[PDB]
């Protein structure tokens, strides 16, 4: 798990193989804290929130598509951690809308 | 190896549609950590700080 | 949600205070370092016997 | 010449500290050690030469 | 918002430790001085290996 | 160019006044320059309120 | 009084499929009678159960 999270840090930054030590140290801290997620396990409940999110960015065709993909996903492998992956993706979603500001001058402040 | 690869490929289909915006390699790590027990909320949070940190750095 | 804020805040203070003290106990002097200063004074006296 | 030089460094055995061919050395014992203030003076045995 | 709140709590404590950690290294002890006690020791052994 | 920026300022300035502000024209100019340069709108709003409050305690 | 109450509380926990020990509930009566906020009492114990999980 030490290796996996360190490799996680190195990969995202696209470089730094022992220079991402500081970011790593933080990540070890956040993970070491605890959470109580609103909605805990149960596959139906997470699928329902994902569909609402799809409709909201106006990607209807995608909402219908995903549902087949969910049944398929299950069939390919069955976990007790299935829900944690689907909720993880959910939170980590990105909106298409707006520019995500500058980073080419926002760095400096 | 056969079983594992086939969930990931189905998993990468969802990720590109839902607009995760993560890479393939990184996702496999996210999934291994879950199966070993991680909280989802913490895991997204870490991803987010790392992501923002990379963009600023490049420019 | 408020429960989360209540549990977590206390945890962060406890962890953070652990680290700082552990940093302070190590930096203030290890016994090992002190012993070389004692040795150096004994060495200085024998040197003053060669002059 | 070896015997003469060896004797001379110790000044006919009148030195125990350092070898010198200077005849300008001050003959003095050292101040009490710091390991000799924690337990009092102790005579060094010349073991393992 | 609650999740944004958590990113800020934990990250601030991590910053605090880094700042404290360096400040504490410098003024609680000098690494410079201690290296110099060990050096003088070494210089004096070498002096005595030349008689 | 000089004319165009003035009009851009001018319209914003009219809106700030309707909504009631304590900022002058000079400060308002600075804010826009920050907006263009990135900077989510909530961080800017907060730093202003804390700085406005501290000035009253002092004076 | 503490014991009599612990048995009825023990019945309730078993229904919820929530594991608590005999001992925890009895200590709980002691804390209540001294005054404890309902949020606090729950929060110390919830964490203490998770600590026990990680530990072994």
């Amino acid at each position: 798990p030490n290796v996996l999270l360190q490799n996680l840090c190195c990969r995202i930054l696209g470089k730094g193989e022992a220079d991402v030590a500081q970011q790593f140290q933080y990540a070890v801290r956040v993970i070491g804290s605890n959470f109580a997620p609103t909605v805990e396990r149960d596959e139906f409940l997470v699928t329902e929130k994902i569909k609402k999110e799809f409709v909201r960015q106006r990607r209807e065709a995608d909402g219908a598509l995903f549902s087949e993909l969910h049944r398929k996903l299950q069939s390919q492998g069955v976990l007790k951690n299935r829900w944690s992956i689907l909720y993880l993706l959910l939170s980590l979603s990105e909106d298409p809308r707006k520019q995500p500001n500058k980073t080419s001058s926002f760095a400096a402040l | 190896m056969s079983a594992v690869r086939e969930t990931m490929d189905v998993l990468l289909e969802i990720s590109r549609l839902l607009n995760t915006g993560l890479d393939m390699e990184t996702l496999s790590i996210c999934v291994r950590l879950c199966e070993q027990g991680i909280n989802p909320e913490a895991l997204s949070s870490v991803i987010k700080e790392l992501r923002r940190a990379s963009d600023t750095l490049k420019a | 949600d408020i429960v989360n804020l209540q549990v977590e805040m206390i945890k962060q203070f406890h962890i953070q205070s652990s680290e700082i003290q552990m940093l302070l106990e190590r930096y203030s002097l290890n016994e090992s370092l002190v012993s070389e200063i004692e040795k150096l004074r004994e060495e200085n006296k024998r040197l003053r016997a060669n002059f | 010449d070896k015997f003469e030089k060896e004797t001379r460094g110790s000044l006919f055995g009148a030195l125990v500290h350092s070898r010198t061919n200077d005849m300008d050395i001050k003959l003095d014992m050292p101040p009490v050690p710091e390991n000799a203030d924690l337990s009092g003076l102790a005579i060094k045995v010349p073991q393992s030469i």
